[PDB]
RNA sequence: GUGGGAGAGGGUGGUGGAAUUCCCGGAGUAGCGGUGAAAUGCGCAGAUACCGGGAGGAACGCCGAUGGCGAAGGCAGCCACCUGGUCCACCCGUGACGCUGAGGCGCGAAAGCGUGGGGAGCAAACCGGAUUAGAUACCCGGGUAGUCCACGCCCUAAACGAUGCGCGCUAGGUCUCUGGGUCUCCUGGGGGCCGAAGCUAACGCGUUAAGCGCGCCGCCUGGGGAGUACGGCCGCAAGGCUGAAACUCAAAGGAAUUGACGGGGGCCCGCACAAGCGGUGGAGCAUGUGGUUUAAUUCGAAGCAACGCGAAGAACCUUAC
């Protein structure tokens, strides 16, 4: 508890897991959930479905703190980022925005030999 | 069916009720094609509906049938390292046919010792929300939701 | 086919090695802090080439981003 | 020569932002990670996800191309310096000063070698986790050389357009990069595509020739043995260049054709699957068969397409034993 009303939602979604992160105005996190976190294991983390039961945890434990409207703001590509973002759209705290801030390199470290054919 | 859609079939509305959905019951209480044998059964059955109850049997027939539906049931669909139990919706002819064949099929698992009475008190059951038939409709439906995580499997 | 109006339609005279002009060179990044292509900016071979270094030195001048995050999905 | 031009051509120094990793601080809690599914692994000494600060190595997103530069190998953030090639215009100067080029000399991707430095990410070997009949692999978690810099070696390659260099000649159309002009278009250099004639075994090539011709260099002469052996030369080494013989084969081979095939693609059928209703597989028995047994158990039928099949009538007969 401390009382936060506004804040920011953090998506990372990936083609394993999707984990939502919630904080306060400055970035520092309040609560956060996962696919992990509810009971999900191997490879349903990954699930869209599993994002939005990770997104609701983390929506639900940020009312606690009595949250009300965040900024979203998604990284990753992976299935289930778009359920994470209507989840929290349909859960009381209002969504003022979202925005895709995924990190690309401007070509830095070699990929992984899974990850190549690029750089 | 490869090529068409496959019309579906019309029956002759039932000789007492005029109704389909009763002939179609009648159908799945048939055995070896003894069609007479098979409407008696219902008959009687759909008498006992009532001096048990106030009620007329068509309207309990009817709601029997309705709770038994499934919403959504769990069909199969391997996608590359073994098959996922994908849930989804349950079309409405499909619901028909599952609750009636379901009917039938827990009303013969009842112990009462002569047909017309299981079908009727599995019908009666049924109207008010319980019976084998019921218990399927909810297995399965719990089957699916339970599944929800293959649920983007849509198709 | 991206038909919604070249960067140089919607535009006049204009030094395209001016790396100082923020207020124009803007105008041929994307939503992100890219560099559009000839296909949305509307100019030649010759000048995309000579605006593709003007903008570059841009950023390092602080005057231009390198890369902008995108509002909205 | 004079005047213009384009370019990731080369060398040296400087420098920018994104990202990964690590370290520090904050905030926060039970997982993260990974796969077909998992596990090894990492995390309560607090990881993952999030914000702020720092260090370091390597590589340059968009632009970016069907583009450009170079003799090839190759060259891509941005700035300056040093430096190569090249194209156009003007017809200004020299006056055949030319082409080719055995040997020589230089350059030459990657891997690799020596010395010293560096080391973020990646990753031979290697250590583990899965997988499999096995799995000294494919997949996952780690990880040393190396990948980076300097200097010195190595000198290979599908070092490819699989097409040596130069010059003249032989329809056009179309796209494009860069220059000049009276700037719908013309003219020069380069990059593509379609094509005249012609060439080609065919495929295809076709003013960017694989056409028509001249000059000079390199190279081939059936396949295996073998890019081996020997010798010589070169190298620190790995190994490079040159490069055979005995023996042996009736072929090896190029392109195209019709098929068949594909754990290739597209379109489409069938009780093929699915949906569904009844059943076989278990019992008893009937019948055919395998097997075994017998003096004989007559013969045939064999996955589908043999097995209540020839047998629509085996007590003798039939009947072949
Ligand atoms: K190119
Ligand atoms: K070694
Ligand atoms: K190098
Ligand atoms: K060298
Ligand atoms: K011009
Ligand atoms: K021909
Ligand atoms: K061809
Ligand atoms: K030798
Ligand atoms: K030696
Ligand atoms: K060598
Ligand atoms: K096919
Ligand atoms: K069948
Ligand atoms: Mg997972
Ligand atoms: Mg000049
Ligand atoms: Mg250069
Ligand atoms: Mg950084
Ligand atoms: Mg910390
Ligand atoms: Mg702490
Ligand atoms: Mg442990
Ligand atoms: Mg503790
Ligand atoms: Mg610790
Ligand atoms: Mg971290
Ligand atoms: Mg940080
Ligand atoms: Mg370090
Ligand atoms: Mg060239
Ligand atoms: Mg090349
Ligand atoms: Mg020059
Ligand atoms: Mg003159
Ligand atoms: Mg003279
Ligand atoms: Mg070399
Ligand atoms: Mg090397
Ligand atoms: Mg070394
Ligand atoms: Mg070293
Ligand atoms: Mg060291
Ligand atoms: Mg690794
Ligand atoms: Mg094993
Ligand atoms: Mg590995
Ligand atoms: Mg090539
Ligand atoms: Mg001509
Ligand atoms: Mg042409
Ligand atoms: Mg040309
Ligand atoms: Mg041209
Ligand atoms: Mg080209
Ligand atoms: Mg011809
Ligand atoms: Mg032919
Ligand atoms: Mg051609
Ligand atoms: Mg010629
Ligand atoms: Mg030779
Ligand atoms: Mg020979
Ligand atoms: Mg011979
Ligand atoms: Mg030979
Ligand atoms: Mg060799
Ligand atoms: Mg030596
Ligand atoms: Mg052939
Ligand atoms: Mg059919
Ligand atoms: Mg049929
Ligand atoms: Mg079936
Ligand atoms: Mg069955
Ligand atoms: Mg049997
Ligand atoms: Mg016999
Ligand atoms: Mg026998
Ligand atoms: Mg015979
Ligand atoms: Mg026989
Ligand atoms: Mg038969
Ligand atoms: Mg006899």
């Amino acid at each position: 508890k401390r009382q936060v009303a506004s804040g920011r939602a953090y998506i990372h979604a990936s083609y394993n897991n999707t984990i939502v992160t919630i904080t306060d105005p400055d970035g520092n996190p309040i609560t956060w959930s996962s696919g992990g976190v509810i009971g999900y294991k191997g490879s349903r983390k990954g699930t869209p479905y599993a994002a939005q039961l990770a997104a609701l945890d983390a929506a639900k434990k940020a009312m606690a703190y009595g949250m009300q409207s965040v900024d979203v703001i998604v990284r990753g590509t992976g299935a289930g980022r778009e359920q994470a973002i209507r989840a929290l759209q349909a859960s009381g705290l209002q969504v003022k925005s979202i925005v895709d801030d995924t990190p690309v390199p401007h070509n830095g470290c070699r990929p992984k030999k899974k990850f190549r054919k690029a750089s | 069916a490869r090529r068409r859609r496959a019309e579906v079939r019309q029956l002759q509305p039932d000789l007492v009720y005029g109704d389909v959905l009763v002939t179609a019951f009648i159908n799945k209480i048939m055995r070896d094609g003894k069609k007479n044998l098979a409407a008696r059964i219902f008959y009687d059955a759909c008498k006992i509906i009532q001096e048990k109850t106030g009620q007329e049997p068509l309207k309990v027939f009817k709601q029997a049938v309705e709770n038994v539906k499934p919403r959504m049931e769990v069909r199969s669909r391997r996608v590359g390292g073994a098959n996922y139990q994908v849930p989804m919706e349950v079309s409405p002819r499909r619901q028909q046919s599952l609750a009636l064949r379901w009917l039938v099929q827990a009303a013969n698992q009842r112990p009462e010792r002569r047909a017309a009475v299981r079908i009727a008190h599995e019908l009666m059951d049924a109207a008010e929300g319980k019976g084998g038939a019921v218990k399927k409709k909810e297995d399965v439906e719990r089957m699916a939701e339970a599944n929800r995580a293959y649920a983007h499997y849509r198709w | 086919p991206s038909r919604k109006a070249k960067v140089k339609a919607t535009l006049g005279e204009f030094d395209l090695r001016d790396y100082r002009n923020v207020e124009v060179l803007k105008r041929f990044l994307s939503e992100t802090g890219k560099i559009l292509p000839r296909r949305r900016t509307g100019l030649s071979g010759k000048e995309q080439r000579i605006l593709a270094k003007t903008i570059k030195r841009a950023r390092i001048l602080g005057l231009l981003p390198f890369t902008e995050k995108l509002v909205r999905k």
